RNA sequence: ACUCUAGUUUGACAUUGUGAAGAGACAUAGAGGGUGUAGAAUAAGUGGGAGCUUCGGCGCCAGUGAAAUACCACUACCUUUAUAGUUUCUUUACUUAUUCAAUGAAGCGGAGCUGGAAUUCAUUUUCCACGUUCUAGCAUUCAAGGUCCCAUUCGGGGCUGAU
RNA sequence: UUUGUAAAGUGCCUUCGAAGAGUCGAGUUGUUUGGGAAUGCAGCUCUAAGUGGGUGGUAAAUUCCAUCUAAAGCUAAAUAU
RNA sequence: UUGACCUCAAAUCAGGUAGGAGUACCCGCUGAACUUAAGCAUAUCAAUAAGCGGAGGAAAAGAAACCAACCGGGAUUGCCUUAGUAACGGCGAGUGAAGCGGCAAAAGCUCAAAUUUGAAAUCUGGUACCUUCGGUGCCCGAGUUGUAAUUUGGAGAGGGCAA
């Protein structure tokens, strides 16, 4: 049981002692293969925002550049292309879509190193503009696998009460069980080290 | 009670403690004759199961049997006859080796009555067995209806007969479409099977 | 050893259990009692003698209700003993383990015993039993790991082990 | 000739344990190690992240590269066994299993005494003996001598002789 | 004689409910069977289990079901002569 | 030094028991070959004769670690049928059961594994007496490394309640 231990709750609150948001850090252990598509693509929702500031590289075209005027970041065209490729790095992650497919080739070597592009795995060419704005200002977690084996992740804030962090670590455990291939050894939820930032590592 | 721990030690053979007591007794055994008396059952448990109520007229005799196969007689391995039956080595004996210690320590003590036997122990070179065996004219066996029935003249030799708890095995008998060749018995089974039943109405 | 022997067999020599003759006796009593005054045997006082046999043991020890057990370094067939004092460490029941099993016999009227239980004692020595229990648990209970650790054994005879005392001494030294 | 067969030869498993050598990695943490471009700077990769410590100092930012750090961790990469159990190799070493032989199971092993080969580098560091050799004789009575008892009877007992 | 404040059975609830290992099972080998990728016995070798085990007549894994309890024991008459 | 314990012995110790015969039928081990295959090496005869160990008036088997797959049957044995069938077999010669169904006969049970622990309550032998295939007292002995009572798979145990 995750009740005698803290793993998302009030127990450790006062370990560390900046008083800055410093977001709990879970990872997970499953052994794979040394192959790429094998083990736990999936990036879903995450109910309780991670507390995160982010700002986004909306280089959109006509049917959806209208949108971003009300609930986003950052507004941004296609033509100014002489500032993302060169010089401009004050990001953490952008946002496109299916529209515009042939201005994906410009800007692979500055942003697809650090996490600041797409390559295919996470949802980031989506479409929708007046829906999905209300999924990445509420900042999800990062589900990348890794080479052997593991699986580091961020829940939630370790000052943000029980309460909104009750129901965020019990549904991201419903998916990396259930989208999971059938490569996967016994009992798929092995060791769970979980450290916030400064504190003790605080495991099952 | 304690007949459970040593029901669950004695099922723990390779341990360090059983197979230290393995070899000292193993030692013990064969410093001794091959059919002598044992004062006092070495598994109180196990030989209590079997029917070893510890009181005037039990008997525990201690036996070892040569191990291995059956080597043939018939001497220079001539068999003189089919190349089929012309093996001399490899034949395997049909009864046990508990049956073969059974059959000794009964006609060693041939007053008494066997009741069942145990495995204590094993080498390479032997297999070392305690048998249990009753003394059927003693008066605290011939009432308390519990073991008088051992008293019975159709009783008499137990393990020569096969009616030990190795001997009912190693005749097959058993309940079962597998047992079927030997259920009541193999070669009454065969000749009431061979018998031709002809009526006084030919039917 | 001798002493604290010697001190736990004066005290069990104070709670032996009844011969032939003494239970005469109480029979004697009843049958007195129950046709007289009809007592239906409560008449004669509660006994409190020690309690022996091996299975009795075992199950005073699984209900927590043995004050001592004494356990004897003998029974050739040994797998009847080797188990209590895994038993008497994990139930917190303090045991010795007493020389022979004929004194054992002989402090209950038997031949052999192999165990002996304390359950049952006076108010008179009361005292005297917590000083065999601290005594005893200085000795046994609080020493199980160190000794379930270590292997005995390897004890060489003395003409081999004189003869190893020369080759080691001729091996390094000179 | 076709098909076998007792015997014998060799391997594997068991009987079959116990110490000391030599390689494979686990319970067991941590000191440190891991230099193709760019970037204060040796970032093997990943997660949090704008701040911590009284201060200093570093860090966010800035800029860079496939990877942005102060601060706490995971997987790992090469060593370090100081701690305990198991893998095949040295045939090294063990007595208790097992095997051989001998005797009516007679002197096995260790230590000392005295001498002396032995030279003293402070006193013995060491090693050997520890009853018999001209003779076709003898050798046996809990053993004679020496010592102490008993209650002095005619005798009987203990030590030593023979560590 | 009345053997006797003893024994036995029936109904309800509660806590339990102990059950047989060098044995089951398996590999190989011999033998046997109608038993067919091994029916039974036996030799050696390995060796269990506990909401377990065995059997369900083509070997094997995976998920269910069914049916009985092994490795301890006694017993008339039908039957053979 | 004396007394127990354990293990092993000795007695023309007290009292018992075993062997040998008969073997028609029974229970096991062991086990051929003539012959058949129009030859013969697997096969077949045959799991037979011979040999050996053991009983009884019957022996054996027997109260399901069974058969089944049904609307399920219910220990064992034997008879009629299944059935010359399914199967095995140089798939040759040949071999060859079982469940169901009708009937004869139907009888069920016992230990081990749970402290009786306000009481080994159990059993043998000797001696004395008698209403002497046995019963009672006393005395040793066995036995708590455990005899009796309670329970045994279908139930059952410890408690509580009313009949």
């Amino acid at each position: 049981v995750k009740e005698l231990l803290k793993y998302s709750n009030e127990t450790k609150k006062r370990n560390f002692l900046e008083t800055v948001e410093l977001q709990v850090g879970l990872k997970n252990y499953d052994p794979q293969r040394d192959k790429r598509f094998s083990g736990s693509l999936k990036l879903p929702n995450c109910p309780r925002p991670n507390m995160s500031i982010c700002i986004f590289g909306d280089a959109f075209d006509v049917d959806r550049a209208k949108s971003c005027g009300v609930d986003a970041m950052s507004v941004d065209d296609l033509k100014k292309l002489n500032k993302n490729k060169k010089l401009i790095k004050k990001l953490s992650k952008k946002y496109n879509a299916f529209i515009a497919s042939e201005v994906l080739i410009k800007q692979v070597p500055r942003l697809l190193g650090p996490q600041l592009s797409k390559a295919g795995k996470f949802p980031t060419p989506v479409s929708h503009n007046d829906d999905l704005y209300g999924k990445v200002t509420d900042v999800r977690s990062t589900i990348k696998f890794q080479l052997k084996k593991v699986l580091c992740l961020a829940v939630a804030v370790g000052n943000v009460e029980m309460e909104e962090d009750v129901l965020v670590n019990q549904i991201l455990m419903s998916v990396n069980f259930f989208v999971s291939l059938l490569k996967k050894n016994w009992q798929n939820v092995g060791s769970l080290v979980v450290k916030s930032s400064m504190g003790p590592a605080f495991r099952l | 009670g304690a007949y459970k721990y040593l029901e669950e030690l004695q099922r723990k053979k390779q341990s360090d403690v059983l197979r230290f007591l393995q070899r000292v007794r193993v030692w013990e055994y064969r410093q001794k004759n091959v059919i002598h008396r044992a004062a006092r059952p070495t598994r109180p448990d196990k030989a209590r199961r079997l029917g070893y109520k510890a009181k005037q007229g039990f008997v525990i005799y201690r036996v070892r049997v040569r191990r291995g196969n059956r080597k043939r007689p018939v001497p220079k391995g001539a068999t003189y006859g089919k190349p089929t039956n012309q093996g001399v080595n490899e034949l395997k004996y049909q009864r046990s080796l508990r049956a073969t210690a059974e059959e000794r320590v009964g006609r060693r003590a041939a007053n008494l009555r066997v009741l069942n036997s145990y495995w204590v122990n094993q080498d390479s070179t032997y297999k070392y067995f305690e048998v249990i065996l009753v003394d059927p004219q003693h008066k605290a066996i011939r009432r308390d209806a519990r073991y008088n029935w051992i008293c019975d003249p159709v009783h008499k030799h137990r393990e020569a007969r096969g009616l030990t708890a190795t001997g009912k095995k190693s005749r097959g008998i058993n309940k079962g479409h597998k047992f079927n060749n030997t259920k009541a018995g193999r070669r009454k089974t065969w000749k009431r099977q061979n018998t031709l039943s002809l009526w006084r109405y030919r039917k | 050893d001798r002493n604290t022997a010697a001190e736990t067999f004066k005290l069990f020599n104070k709670y032996r259990p009844e011969t032939a003759a003494e239970k005469k006796e109480r029979l004697t009593k009843e049958a007195a009692a129950v046709a007289e005054g009809k007592s239906k045997q409560d008449a004669s006082p509660k006994p409190y003698a020690v309690k022996y046999g091996l299975n009795h043991v075992v199950a005073l020890i699984e209900n927590k209700k043995a004050k001592l057990v004494l356990i004897a370094n003998d029974v050739d067939p040994i797998e009847l003993v080797v188990f209590l004092p895994a038993l008497c460490k994990k139930m917190g029941v303090p045991y010795a383990i007493v020389k022979g099993k004929a004194r054992l016999g002989t402090l209950v009227n038997q031949k052999t015993s192999a165990v002996a239980a304390l359950t049952e004692v006076r108010a008179e020595d009361e005292a005297a039993l917590a000083k065999l229990v601290s005594t005893i648990d200085a000795n046994f209970a609080d020493k199980y790991d160190e000794v379930k650790k270590h292997w005995g054994g390897g004890i060489l005879g003395n003409k081999a082990q004189a003869k190893m005392d020369k080759r080691a001494k001729n091996s390094d030294s000179a």
